[PDB]
């Protein structure tokens, strides 16, 4: 398993939706559960921008794992070392720098 | 004696302006085939600026403070007002080049010995009616070989 | 005529390069070549190349599959220089 | 003795406006039919700019350095200011052109003996208490021949 | 001698406002029925402003060379101090018209001889507390009668 | 089998799903397959802008293809050479300039 | 037929899609098909902008062909000289002129 | 049958869509017909902006037609003298003046 | 009358160009030839090309599939003009 | 009277131009021509063109099926002149 | 004497641009490695400012008074004007630095006897042609010492 020591711009988005069963009735009483152990999973939006020289290299790096590989990351300053996996990502060229736009879904082993 | 080290005054500061075929930087400092500017009142060159680009980091260990860096530069916008004169075929070609509107390669002499060239084309043709005067000015595109490169 | 630049392409580690395209960007007309005319030649595996080159004034120009078309210069041809390889004519004094 | 080759401080600096129907670019020395105006207190000629459109690409092979060129160029704003004449006929024709608003053409000479011909038509009218002027703006519509144009 | 075709230094200037019902067009000259305003201190009457429609086109020869139209001629904004002086009516009149706030007309008068017309509403009343004067500008609306249509 | 050397204007943009196997388990051990052997194709949205002399020649090659041939086109600055079909295409004609809009998208042999 | 000697205003939209048969497989390898033979049959957004005087002359045209009759036409430039329908016009009147932002479909005989 | 005497803000908005008969065949063909004998029927976007004082008559009015009764009306400017109903109105009541938004459809006898 | 045209075109590499077009735009109205008319011709597998052009002053256009319009230059047939090939007439001293 | 205007029209190349529509628009007010009117006329495949043109001044406009209207000039026909081609009131000394 | 606590004219204020490698902010006090500017005409320093970010909040036991904090604060841009010395490998070295554009530090000094050091990258070069001078302007990035930090 490789990691990602890339450099993440500010604006990184968080986002988190637990399972849980909800059931609804006449006047409240919904019953709550907490569905499996592991519920909730972070769902990252990742912006960089890196000059177009190595903007290939991480290219690359992103097509090798393509969308069924893991690998672990660390979300900036916070205490966990999640592994996580990405479908889209896109990257707008435009003279001097590129920026990627990603999106991370994390994943337990 | 012209020769850089000391200040100038700036007394001459001729401008020449191409009319042939060829490598405007292979050899500025020779006038065989340029055609001069007669009787300019004022210049104003071009100052060449640049473009700031984002480059904070989250995990940038040193926070608190912007950190930005350098990119895409650009030519700016060069004047001059002369006296408005329609017989010299100087300012026939000017106003020629401006109604076909083509890119053309320009420069500036000074009483130290060096010379400026850019490229660029016109955008303005200004007029005064006391003590006739035309005002015109030009945009430069791509890049200016300074007259700091021909002095190494 | 036509002078015939022949060599071997190599990179910066003694090694050939490989997936290569060099090509002469015409950029003042000639005798017998046209303004903005470019000819293509892809080398062999060993980095082998061979052209027929007419005289006058080129830019050459190195297309690989990765850094976008480098340009090593501009090269001239009069009539007096011998057959060789391109490295000459990139290092020759202008 | 009127003619180029060397500056002329511009006093007379007549205004006129076509009355006729015809070309006014056929043969503008011809004052036979166009109408003068009298007392002109100041005067603002055209200021003829352009636009630029953008012209950088991914392949090209000079970054960092902008490049634009030049398209759809435009004529000025011409004003002047007179000596409020509600009598003589000029200025009652120049407001009922303002008040009907169709494209009209216009001339302007200088002491020099070359003359510049606009066509357009007015969109401002001004007036002051103390000593009365009328201020006249117009708008230019399509390509005006220069001076320098019957030159050659 | 009041009469056209020659400048005025403008002393007089009188100012008129509307009181009576009828046409103010029908005959201006006659101040039988309008009441003057006293000791104004300076005046600026509106202009007459225009606004541009565009005008170019695919398939026109011309290119490069924007085309531009007149359409919806607008009236301006007439501004004027006088010494601020409640005690006579003409003032009063004046504040009574801007708190009832309707549209009406009123006149310009010259040392030349001809008057000018308009009609509009009031938009604001200012004050200053040394040597009193009290400013009033209007809008107007529709269509003015200028001195030159009188003239004819 | 014809070439692209038209240059195109800053801004391009590259979109990438690639196209996995996804089926998710109790708690986690979500599989995952890379579907296609070849299943990352990458699509770009390419923008251009000419004088209105050679619209017409642009616009000739454009329809020489249809919507039913490959060409092979080498993005700016990206390594290998691909070979990429489009079926939509617009321009806006102002004045002088005509701009075009197109997608690319990658496709295998 | 009538022809449409009215000029158009700068804005016009050229968009075009042509018709072909798709059909996808795993790792591509897709057939394509030209479909029928005229497959491409431009779109055109005609805008104009007449002052309201002759305002209905033109309104009494579009009327006259309904929208089931073809008439000749020449867009601005293009080496070719094709025949329309429109259905969908439309009128802003503010003052003194008044825009239409009509479209044009192109059909063959 | 009552008329509309009302005046009309500017920036009326004029919608027009015939009812045609479409039908398409391999290569063009298309076969087009204009359905019903007045097929096309345009409908008006109107605005008016009135003190509040009247704004009590102008709602009695459209009020006594409710949705189903038709009133003559003539279009400015326009060679017709059609009759026409509407079924939806608003109003933004300001302590001034009141503004309607209304839309009228033009129906025949 | 009308002068003779022929030659063949080549790149810097000496190998011809396929699949090219040689247009020719009148930029000045004459006696037999109006203004803003264009005249093309497509040369052979080789590369040969041989046209009657007739006096005046045009602009020279070649154009290849795929590349964009290259405006080769400007020529000038006068009625003292003697065939030959189209390069000689853009290197003519103008 | 109607002066007959008649001729053959090619391109630069010395080949007939087909698919051509040649428009008259008038300028001014004539004796039996009213302002802002136009006329056309077809050229059959071999590029022969045969008109009856009424005398006043008149604008040439040229199309080539997607040609834009060539403004070759204006024309004037007055009571002296003899037939001829339309290009010798294009070159004629106005 | 060089000394604080009596202010000081600054006449002198040299002008310092680094040209090895290391750390300038080791020890600026020593003046073994970098390179002397000449002749500055006029000079404006960075201004660091700071941003505003909201701190209201409901529950807030004081309401009707707003309440803001202070973060993300930033260097300035530095200018100045000197000589045109196009000879002098000082402004060669500067027109480098501009072209290839990286960032670089350098430093004030002032006759009171200690040293401010920035670093960042130069945006702008100007010029005039009367006296020639060069008119030349830097942004900082990072966060600076000021000379305050040295003196503790």
């Amino acid at each position: 398993m490789k990691t990602f020591r890339w450099k993440v711009k500010p604006g990184m988005d968080v986002a988190s939706v637990p399972s849980v069963r909800k059931v609804r009735f006449g006047d409240g009483y919904s019953q709550r559960a907490p569905a499996g152990l592991n519920a909730n999973l972070k769902t990252y939006s990742v912006t960089l921008s890196v000059p177009r020289e190595e903007a290939t290299v991480l290219e690359s790096f992103l097509e090798e794992h393509g969308g069924w590989k893991s690998f672990l990351w660390t979300p900036p300053y916070e205490w966990r070392q999640i592994k996580v996996t990405c479908a889209k990502w896109s990257s707008r060229v435009s003279m001097l720098r590129v920026e990627f736009s990603a999106e991370f879904e994390q994943v337990v082993n | 004696v012209p020769n850089p080290t000391m200040p100038v005054k700036g007394a001459g500061t001729t401008l020449w302006v191409y009319k042939g075929s060829g490598d405007p930087y292979a050899n500025p400092l020779s006038d065989v085939d340029w055609s001069r500017l007669a009787k300019v009142k004022d210049l104003t060159p071009g100052e060449l600026t640049a473009e700031s680009y984002d480059d904070s980091y989250l995990d940038d260990e040193d926070a608190d403070w912007t950190a930005t860096g350098q990119g895409q530069k650009s030519a700016g916008d060069t004047s001059f007002t002369l006296a408005w004169m329609p017989g010299e075929q100087g300012q026939q070609a000017l106003l020629a080049w401006f109604n076909e509107g083509d890119t053309r390669a320009y420069k500036i002499r000074f009483p130290n010995g060096t010379v400026d060239v850019f490229r660029g084309w016109v955008s303005s043709i200004g007029k005064a009616v006391t003590v006739i005067t035309r005002t015109v000015k030009v945009t430069n595109v791509g890049r200016p070989s300074m007259a700091e490169d021909r002095s190494t | 005529m036509a002078v015939k630049i022949s060599g071997v392409l190599k990179d910066g580690t003694g090694k050939p390069v490989q997936n290569c395209t060099i090509q002469l960007k015409a950029r003042r007309n000639s005798t017998t070549v046209v303004v903005n005319t470019v000819g293509s030649e892809n080398p062999d595996e060993a980095g082998r190349y061979s052209m027929d080159v007419e005289y006058g004034q080129y830019s050459v120009i190195l297309q690989v599959d990765g850094f976008p078309p480098s340009h090593a210069g501009t090269i001239t041809v009069y009539e007096d220089s011998q057959p060789g390889t391109l490295n000459d004519f990139l290092c020759a004094m202008t």
